[PDB]
């Protein structure tokens, strides 16, 4: 099976229908306050009506805030869109960071569309290029045969298809996408070592139009419009060949796109589905980023945002003198929820250790479990988790299967924690 | 009926289909030809 | 339920201006209440905008955070209505690597202004069922002379029986916009367009500047085209072939502007074709951007001198109750008035934002309770599970050691 | 001056420069959009003349290599997973492939049996994928067509394999499906029954 | 041959027995036996390849083989497994954001192996006839077992006539591709005419049946797939390295498609290994970004090296152990290296002398070992070849301790250089 990461055990928030947090469920423990709060938030987004609300998490480092976001995603299913990122990626060498944030917000939302589409394929019978415009193409298929006018654009496409007759093609009127499928299977015997392959005549009508539940983000709508790879005019082609550099997108484009999407919704064909945006290490953002967040969260179309930080009241990035709680400016802090996190005790450590051991499926002595819980009490939890694989390797190499205290101590003197290094540095 | 489909081939039903991309309609902008009537002193 | 792109907004409630016809305040209407002095000042400024006889006047709105100056600005914007240009942009959008700095502010200004123009065009059609000249018609038929592109194009055109697009009789262009008068089942009009100088300049800049509009790519258009187009606009104004409708502009968080920005603003305001401008900022005495100078709101003294100010004041208790009830009905949530009172208290101690936040959480909690009316118990539980600024600051201060750098 | 040794492979295990390209390239954009077209009332004929002159200039200049340029920057719009899917679709085709390879090693003409009409088309896909011969037997064909097909089979030994319509000479066939009516080769029935699909062929009674 | 005797050429592995006990000498290595144990465990776990995202750091005195340990690891790993070593200063670039650079390195480290069946024939060019008018063609081939005769395809005709193959040659053609390849001429093929033409060797006639099917396997890295499909003719940029801001939607699309290809036996992934040197050269931004860069499943194990102690965090004023924020520190484990002992130094220098192929006196060994111990090992390593050159200038073979003293006097060392700079402080400006 695919590899297993640290945050793989997580599968669900572990709440109960009543709205409470079961002590042991879906790979979670303790922090009933946080678990029920996440329940409230997931219900809020399930409302699918509120827009612009935002929340933040905090607490001791390595308490699973990332795990909480992941579990929210787990219980959210797949239909709703989702997007992670970090403060570091905001800095770019292509466009301003404001535009990076706005692009993120645009792609947080999702869209779903039911689309017509009209196709044309068959076996090429003839190709009469009467007067360019009058390019009639005769197509043969098991159902029968037809011949229809053509667009000189598709004429050039066919030219470039290297197709004459007795071969299979595939034409879509909307995109005008032109394509070949090798040669017909009728000519499977003329020669013996002719290179090109063969496929049989289509078993359906030349014409067919089928609907499809397509889904796209508003970000992709904007970007697809911005740089018109579509079209075929030579001026457009030349515009395409130029280097693909991403550019800041004018907001008038945004407004027109919003209007057109409103029209599409009024057609009843398309239905909207907002997403949730998760941002990690928000403290890494500068003062300008928070300044623009102030306005960005105001929009009537902004999806729900989440944050994360593991820092005290320290200096503010891009500010270098003011200190604010968690480093986030107090003004922006005024605009957000707050959800905290506790610390743990040895028993919870034993519980989570059992969970992880099952996750990677390793037999272990209960004494080793006790000693490892003691170590975690002394050290950080992440340090305790990291010891599992070396212990397993020690067990396997020596031929035994379950882990014992001897292997635990062996790993102990093999590797040391940060504080151990510091005291010996 | 539904025994033989799976017993022989699942593609016999729900035939695998090749995806594609959306062909958005073109974008238009109203204006007046007067934008160019002048600016050509000559 | 069915939703448009927009949804419940943080400041959706407002729809206009709670102003009397005599530019006087009515205590509560249009989704806003209180702050009567700012209300009258904003009415005066909006009247200035309507008149538009003066050129490029500037105003600033101060006040401690929380006082919804953005609310006032959005109320102004609604009051203007969808007939005059209005531009709103925060302070950080100004820094863009694509173009230089002064260029970005100059483009902003030239975008804010607006030029209107109406035009006419005669277009008539005949009900031609056959798609092939023989301009089949039911009102009055024409066999007028035949072109070439029209002949080779309309013949192969795909159209339903009796359908009649509003084709250009005056020209013949295939304009597939109109419908059939009666076959399937004329007005020169005054086509009115709105345009800004940022549109005219980019359109004339190159062969396809309209592409650059959407692409947001063009940078540093030479000032020569700018001045020439200004001359062209003026000489169209004089001849009556065109008219101007001076728009407006809004900026936010001007405290986050460089000193060079303020100097360029001081120059540019002096110009003639400057749309009216509005500002926004909260802090009091603060350091200016780029140096150690402490200045009122961190704005250069000279720029302040050539600018006016209007202040706001906190909300009293009953003001808070009024705002709470209006936003509670806005969200369509119904409370027990004891809940109203306890929540109003809490909001007074903590903040306005905290209450505007708690309302929806309480609504959802009650939905889980399956009731329709929320009481104090639910609010207390919600406030227990989530924290405000002060409570979180404290809780850190107990765990200060855990959190790094503290 | 002109070393131009060669465009070395990018560590593609020997062959390279096309197989990696056509094996990896699959991306499709979610959306494709046309260029925006400005809407103006009657425009000046002078701008029209200048832009049309530009439209003339662009070609001829591009004409000689306009074609070569046009093959490129035409982003793929869709794909078609091959019968490699058959891997995860039906164990029948994958499991028989080995014995069909054995038969091709031997060299007997092989007629194949089945009942579903569409399974014939799928098996035709299979045949094409393995690069073997074929001949289709259906029921829409008339009797003279049936006998002409038999004549094609017998007169021509070039073909190697054939498919029979369940309705109604060589020495290689194997059953495929089940039915109720009566109408040295080894017949390895297409029974992928590791479950009740065995009893499914055993009794065939009212119960 | 392009290689040359390098400082770390003497390394050939790690010298660990099956139970991972290091051997006091093996494939050019000895010392830091605890470090050798830990490294053996790491290599074993890499072979297991059942887990992702693990990270480890190596700290110790400078010039104590940390790079040597890493290179022995890389050697023992083998070429099949992808590997990549980079320097901290290298990410800082004027073409891309740092985060994009880190993503590029990560994706480079991981590799993918593609398997696919083949279908080909090969044999002598027994005879060919082409019949230009289209062109009619007839041809035959054979092998060491039998012979056959076939028609000729029109596109086959163009292919071969461009190939201009000579009858009697040995070649192989794939039906689907229809691309031919010459695999070496044969006795009759290169028997040629009376006319000179050319001269060439021969190859043995092929064997087995013409048709052979056969399976081919390939390998490529994730970043390579990203780049090749990114710009649609961004392929040539692979060498130019001009790729910029490879978008995220592309990343996720590739991840989805590769996963689905994976679980269907189409191909097999392989968890590569990535090593970064002078990790302290990273700022706080890179620490933040990579801190989460380990959760993504496609996470090759990371190895870091740095000798600092309680140093200012790059880009700020915060002292931290080795200048790495504690958030990362708790996410990884450490290994320490001790300064070497006396006799082990003798062994190391003898190994390096063997490397250089210069064999000299025992008193020279004693004196040089003591001098290097007092000053540093690296200065001794420098003096090795210098003494070799001096002795060869003497025209003898055995280097003598007097020659060692001569060369030592010739090339002042660090301590002597600072002592000199002291001898005249005002010699050089800005003191
Ligand atoms: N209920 C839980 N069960 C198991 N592990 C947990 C739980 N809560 C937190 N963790 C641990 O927290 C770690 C993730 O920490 P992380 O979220 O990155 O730190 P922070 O919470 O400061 O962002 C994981 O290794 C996970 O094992
Ligand atoms: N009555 C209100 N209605 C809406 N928003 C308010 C109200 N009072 C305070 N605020 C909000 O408090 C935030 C910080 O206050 P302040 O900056 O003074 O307001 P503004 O953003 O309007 O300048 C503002 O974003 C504003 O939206
Ligand atoms: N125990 C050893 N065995 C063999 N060679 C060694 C040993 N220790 C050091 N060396 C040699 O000395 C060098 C030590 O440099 P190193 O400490 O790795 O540099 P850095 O401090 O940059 O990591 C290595 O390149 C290696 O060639």
């Amino acid at each position: 099976t695919q590899r297993i990461a640290s945050h793989s055990h997580v599968k669900g928030l572990g709440l109960d229908e009543s709205g409470l947090a079961k002590q042991a469920a879906s790979g979670l423990v303790g922090q009933e306050n946080a678990r029920e709060a996440c329940g409230v938030i997931v219900e809020l987004i399930k409302s699918k009506k509120m827009a612009g609300r935002a929340v933040l998490l905090a607490g001791p480092p390595g308490t699973g805030k990332t795990a909480l976001a992941l579990a929210i995603a787990q219980e959210l299913g797949s239909k709703v869109p989702f997007c992670p990122m970090v403060g570091s990626e905001v800095y770019s060498t292509e466009i301003k960071k404001t535009e990076v944030l706005m692009e993120n917000f645009r792609r947080a939302i999702g869209l779903r569309i039911k689309e017509t589409k009209e196709v044309y394929e068959g076996e090429v019978t003839e190709l009469t290029p009467c007067e360019i415009s009058h390019v009639i193409i005769g197509l043969k298929t098991a159902k029968g045969t037809k011949q229809l006018k053509l667009d000189p654009s598709i004429f050039e496409s066919l030219q470039k298809e290297r197709v004459e007759a007795g071969d299979v093609i595939y034409i879509e009127a909307n995109s005008g996408a032109v394509k070949r499928q090798g040669r017909c299977d009728t000519y499977a015997t003329e020669f013996d070592l002719e290179a090109e392959e063969y496929v049989p005549l289509p078993k359906g009508d030349v014409h067919k139009k089928k609907e499809i539940i397509q889904d796209v983000t508003l970000h992709d709508l904007d970007v697809a419009n911005a740089r018109p790879q579509g079209g075929q005019d030579i001026l457009s082609m030349m515009g395409q060949l130029m280097k693909p550099k991403k550019t800041e997108i004018t907001d008038k484009l945004r407004g027109e796109i919003n209007k057109v999407v409103n029209k599409y919704i009024d057609q009843g064909i398309a239905e909207l589905v907002p997403g949730v945006l998760f941002v990690d290490e928000v403290h890494m953002l500068d003062i300008e980023c928070f300044t623009y967040l102030h306005r960005a969260l105001e929009s009537s179309i902004a999806p729900i945002v989440i944050f994360a930080s593991n820092r005290g009241n320290c200096v503010i990035r891009g500010t270098e003198d003011i200190t604010s709680p968690h480093g986030i400016p107090l003004d922006l802090l005024d605009r957000v929820m707050i959800i905290r996190t506790m610390l743990y005790t040895p028993q919870e450590m034993k519980q989570i250790i059992k969970i992880r051991a099952q996750t990677e499926g390793i037999n272990i002595s209960e004494e080793a479990l006790n000693h490892l819980g003691e170590i975690g009490t002394k050290t950080t939890l992440r340090y305790s988790v990291q010891l599992l694989t070396p212990a397993n390797l020690l067990a396997k190499i020596n031929g035994k299967d379950s882990i014992e205290k001897e292997h635990v101590e062996e790993i102990s003197e093999l590797f040391y924690d940060a504080k151990s290094s510091a005291k010996i540095l | 009926v539904r025994l033989q489909r799976i017993c022989n081939h699942p593609g016999l039903v729900e035939p695998r289909h090749p995806g594609s991309s959306y062909v958005a309609g073109p974008l238009e902008y109203p204006s007046a030809s007067l934008i160019l009537k002048a600016l050509e002193r000559d | 339920d069915v939703t448009r792109i927009e949804r419940i907004g943080a400041h959706s409630h407002i729809r206009g201006l709670g102003l009397d016809d005599a530019l006087e305040p009515r205590q509560a209407s249009q989704g806003m209440v209180g702050q009567l002095a700012a209300r009258r000042a904003a009415g005066v400024v909006l009247e200035m905008i309507r008149e538009g006889k003066i050129a490029g006047r500037a105003v600033l709105i101060a006040g401690q955070p929380g006082t919804g100056k953005t609310a006032i600005a959005m109320g102004m914007a609604q009051a203007l209505g969808p007939d005059t240009p209005f531009t709103a942009i925060a302070g950080s959008e100004i820094f863009s690597l694509e173009m230089s700095k002064t260029e970005a502010l100059t483009q902003a200004f030239r975008r804010s202004i607006g030029v209107r123009i109406k035009e006419e065009t005669e277009i008539i059609e005949g009900e031609v069922v056959e798609i092939q000249l023989t301009l089949k018609t039911t009102e009055m038929e024409t066999i007028y002379d035949l072109g070439t592109k029209m002949i080779e194009s309309l013949t192969k055109d795909k159209v339903q029986a009796g359908d009649v697009i509003t084709i250009d009789k005056a020209t013949g262009k295939i304009s597939k916009l109109g419908r059939s008068f009666t076959r399937a089942r004329q007005k020169r009009k005054e086509v009115v367009h709105t345009v800004s100088l940022h549109e005219i300049d980019v359109i004339n800049s190159r062969t396809q500047g309209f592409l650059a509009l959407f692409s947001g790519d063009t940078g540093e258009i030479k000032s020569e085209v700018r001045e020439q187009i200004n001359a062209k606009v003026a000489e169209w104004r004089e001849e009556g072939k065109a008219e101007i409708i001076p728009g407006v502009l809004f900026i936010d968080e001007v405290h986050m502007l460089d000193i060079e920005s303020f100097s360029f603003l001081n120059r540019a305001l002096e110009s003639d074709m400057a749309p009216v401008l509005i500002m926004a900022t909260n802090r009091g005495i603060t350091r200016i951007r780029g140096t150690s100078y402490q200045s009122p709101h961190g704005i250069p003294i000279d720029l302040l001198d050539r600018l006016l100010i209007v202040s706001t004041t906190p909300y009293s208790e009953k003001d808070t109750k009024q705002i709470l009830r209006i936003r509670c009905e806005e969200e369509d949530v119904e409370m027990s008035e004891d809940a109203y009172t306890v929540l109003t208290r809490i909001g007074l101690e903590t903040s306005l934002r905290y209450a505007i936040q708690l309302i929806t959480a309480a609504s959802l909690v009650c939905r889980k309770r399956k009731g329709t009316e929320v009481q104090v118990d639910d609010i207390k539980r919600v406030y227990s599970l989530f924290l405000d600024e002060s409570r979180s600051t404290q809780y850190m201060k107990e765990y200060q050691d855990a959190f790094l750098f503290n | 001056e002109s070393p131009s040794e060669l465009m070395l492979t990018l560590c593609r295990c020997g062959e390279s420069l096309q197989d990696v390209i056509d094996r990896v390239a699959f991306v499709i954009p979610p959306v494709v959009a046309a260029p925006p077209s400005l809407r103006v009332p009657r425009p000046p004929p002078l701008y029209s003349h200048r832009m049309r002159i530009l439209r003339q200039g662009l070609r001829e200049h591009a004409a000689p290599y306009f074609q070569q340029l046009r093959q490129t920057t035409a982003p793929r719009l869709l794909q078609f997973p091959e019968l490699r899917l058959v891997q995860f679709d039906s164990g029948k085709l994958e499991a028989l492939a080995i014995l069909l390879q054995k038969l091709k090693s031997e060299g007997r003409r092989v007629l194949i049996l089945s009942q579903m009409i569409l399974m014939l088309d799928i098996l035709e896909m299979f045949l094409n994928f393995h690069y073997l011969t074929y001949v289709r037997i259906d029921e829409n064909a008339s009797s003279e067509q049936r006998q002409e097909l038999m004549r094609s089979f017998n007169r021509d030994r070039r073909i190697f394999c054939a498919i029979l319509s369940t309705h109604s000479e060589a020495d290689t066939v194997v059953f495929y499906d089940n039915d109720l009516n009566p109408v040295d080769i080894h017949i390895y029935r297409l029974v992928s029954g590791n479950s009740i699909e065995e009893k499914l062929l055993k009794n065939g009674t009212k119960d």
